[PDB]
């Protein structure tokens, strides 16, 4: 009966992602980072997410992950911002940073 | 807003 093994939408419950997922990149699965609004976000990286809309064409500009395009991942049930799909590196490809205080974690 |  685990307690923190799921991450929900904060805003509407849509099952977003798993801590079985978490990716550690750069050797951490959290990377504190601030966008060019200055808004700071403590960021848990996951190799998969589900529930998502992710919107626009991937951009490189002020990506914080070198050799990374981003996309605006926002939660496919409610439209709240969780963070943004990664694209177009190597090892890997590809993983989701979400924003951790816009999801709930809990049981499955 | 919403850039990374
Ligand atoms: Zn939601």
């Amino acid at each position: 009966a685990p307690g923190a093994s799921i991450f929900r939408c904060r805003q509407c419950g849509q099952t977003i992602s798993r801590r079985d997922w978490l990716l550690p990149m750069g050797g951490d699965h959290e990377h504190v980072v601030f966008n060019p609004a200055g808004m700071i976000f403590r960021v848990w990286c996951f190799s998969l997410a589900q529930g998502l809309r992710l919107i626009g064409a991937p951009s490189g500009e002020f990506s914080w992950f070198k050799g990374y395009d981003w996309t605006i991942a926002l939660c496919g049930q409610c439209g709240s911002h969780l963070g943004w799909h990664y694209e177009g590196g190597s090892q890997p490809q590809t993983f989701f940073g979400l924003i951790k205080d816009r999801l709930a974690e809990g049981p499955a | 807003q919403m850039q990374n």
